């Protein structure tokens, strides 16, 4: 288990994307823009 | 202006029909048996292409 | 390893670490090469590009990994300091047009 | 699965060449010609 | 009339034999998911009317006759694709994929994944 105190003081944040099977990921991209 | 015009070799056999059935109903309406205003016809369409 | 997209749905995860702007990416569970590094002050849109090849394209998941607080507690400043993952109304998916 | 495995299956054979440039192949011209070949039949048949 | 393409004079290749092992994989294991669902009872008795039997076991494990039962009708498939001298090409991540060669045993989503127009046509002439 993480440690709450390391999830209140830390600033990282998470998503993801689940490609659906089938779906060629190759014309998938993924990331952050501005 | 779609496209798909007749060839240069399309036009030429064209024509030499038109000369070929204007040979062909010259001096033989009486021979077709009524149908020669249908060749009449025929040859007209083919004047106005 | 390939082919991670057959066997099941592939699983990009990307993790943003606002305090040093380091951005990466990790996929079926191993952290990928390919790494970028921002400027201070940087606002990023999460966000993907994506060619439908399939009548299902993909899935937003907003959840949290190990040591990783959820992305709702980064975009709204009520939830700072909340773990549990949320998808308010406000967040939504926008397409380019 | 062959698609999965990557495996491309294609047509059992591959057209060799399309004689598109040469126009004897156009439906009016095939057309047109048996068309000259029936008049020109039917105009020596009158002769006849 | 109904007469198929025949076929007998081709013979199967090996580069193709690892795609027939396989699918013949994803066949068995298809199949016994769909006894899973059903609800077969396992056990080393075989009886339809009991409902009891002992084949879940993985294709490696399965028995060669299963492994068998499902390369035959593949072997004629890929026969009759080549009878109709359709040519078959190995991509190169597929080769990488073969030469690399929980744990829950999930199967394709087919109906997902998206088939070309031309390869269509070829699923409809295969399927008459």
């Amino acid at each position: 288990r993480d440690d709450y105190d390391f999830l209140m003081q830390t600033s990282t944040y998470y998503y993801s994307v689940r490609i659906f099977p089938g779906q060629e990921p190759a014309n998938v991209w993924v990331g952050w823009i501005t | 202006c779609s496209g798909g015009h007749a060839s240069n070799k399309e036009k030429e056999m064209v024509t030499s029909l038109f000369c070929k059935l204007g040979v062909l109903v010259r001096h033989r309406i009486s021979l077709f048996g009524n149908d020669a205003t249908s060749i009449v016809n025929c040859l007209h369409i083919l004047g106005q292409t | 390893p390939g082919q991670g997209r057959n066997n099941n749905g592939l699983e990009i995860g990307c993790v943003v670490d606002a305090a040093s702007g380091l951005l990466t990416f990790i996929a079926n569970g191993k952290e990928l090469s390919t790494y970028y590094q921002v400027e201070p002050s940087t606002k990023l849109f999460p966000a993907v590009f994506a060619q439908a090849t399939s009548p299902n394209v993909f899935q937003f998941e907003l959840g949290r990994i190990k040591n990783v607080m959820p992305l709702s507690a980064g975009l709204f400043k009520s939830e700072h300091k909340n773990p549990v993952p949320q998808c308010p109304p406000r967040l939504h998916v926008q397409f380019l047009s | 699965f062959l698609q999965i495995n990557g495996y491309a299956v294609s047509r059992g054979f591959k057209d060799l060449e399309l004689d598109t440039p040469s126009i004897e192949k156009r439906f009016a011209y095939s057309f047109l010609q048996q068309l000259i070949r029936y008049v020109d039949e039917a105009h020596q048949y009158i002769l006849e | 009339n109904p007469q198929p393409v025949d076929t007998s004079n081709i013979t199967i290749p090996e580069k193709l034999e690892y795609f027939i092992n396989k699918y013949a994989e994803h066949s068995h294991d298809k199949w016994s998911m769909d006894k899973l669902a059903n609800g077969w009872i396992y056990g080393e008795i075989y009886s339809d009317s009991s409902k009891v039997q002992p084949l879940m076991k993985p294709y490696k494990l399965l028995s060669e006759k299963e492994k068998e039962i499902y390369r035959w009708p593949i072997k004629e498939s890929l026969k009759t694709m080549l009878a109709w001298g359709w040519r078959i090409e190995r991509t190169r991540e597929g080769d990488s994929m073969a030469l690399y060669n929980g744990y829950s045993p999930r199967a394709i989503d087919m109906s997902n994944v998206t088939l070309s127009r031309d390869l269509h046509a070829m699923a409809e002439m295969m399927a008459e």
